[PDB]
């Protein structure tokens, strides 16, 4: 799973003498928030509903993880760039897809 | 790794076999009709023949 | 994974022994239909040859 | 060091041997369900054969 992040700074006196270095804690949270909302679904429901159930949560849980840190930003949204479940190691039900149409 | 594509192997032969099924269910219909004609038409070519065999 | 690859095997072995079944049934059914066409032939052509004997 | 070895890859054994077993207790009964599928067909088969027999 792969998303992606947008943010903008509204004081910036907070984004300097605070925790320092923007990106890495911006990014180094968000791998967190993200395993957060990933785990608790089942792998049936990840691959069909990956662009409304989790999403949301995920915005959630960022957005607060990011607030006791007490840093200066604010997000714009999360986005559904692409999705890829299926491992690469055996990205191999195109015959599990295929043999409906086969059948039929 | 291994466990899953068993899982999803299996549901696929699942389905191919599953059409299979109805697939060869549906040739018996047409050769039962294709026989019941097939006897339709020897009976009355045996019939004609007897009609020629008698005037002879 | 030796459980799941034994009960899958149940459901892909079983159809295709009903799809034979049909076919045996089938074929039973169409003997029948022969048989007695053939038989009416026969006799209608014996009944008109005995009396021209 | 071998003697550990060898005490757990005698528990492995043994777990994989009660998989198999499982294994093989279904196959058989796969296998007879198909058996009593054909051999339902074969008694209307008879019948069948024997009603047209009969009027024949």
């Amino acid at each position: 799973v792969e998303m992606n992040v947008q943010y903008r700074v509204t004081n910036p006196e907070k984004y300097l003498y605070s925790v320092t270095s923007p990106d890495d804690s911006l990014r180094q949270a968000t791998d967190s928030a993200l395993r957060g909302v990933i785990g608790k679904y089942t792998m049936d429901r990840i691959l069909t509903e990956g662009r409304t159930v989790i999403r949301s949560d995920t915005q959630r849980e960022l957005e607060e993880t990011i607030r006791p840190y007490d840093m200066g930003i604010t997000l714009l949204d999360v986005n559904f760039q692409a999705a890829r479940p299926p491992e690469e190691v055996k990205a191999a039900f195109d015959d599990a897809i295929a043999a409906r149409e086969n059948e039929q | 790794y291994n466990r899953m594509r068993a899982e999803r192997e299996a549901v696929a032969r699942r389905h191919r076999s599953q059409g299979q099924e109805e697939a060869e269910k549906l040739r018996a219909t047409a050769d039962y009709e294709v026989t019941r004609t097939l006897a339709e038409a020897e009976r009355q070519g045996r019939i004609m023949r007897g009609e020629g065999d008698a005037e002879a | 994974q030796y459980i799941r690859e034994a009960e899958a095997y149940t459901n892909e072995v079983q159809p295709r022994a009903n799809g034979q079944a049909q076919r045996i049934l089938e074929e039973a059914r169409a003997y029948k239909a022969q048989t007695i066409l053939e038989a009416q032939g026969e006799v209608a052509r014996f009944a008109k040859l005995l009396p021209e004997y």
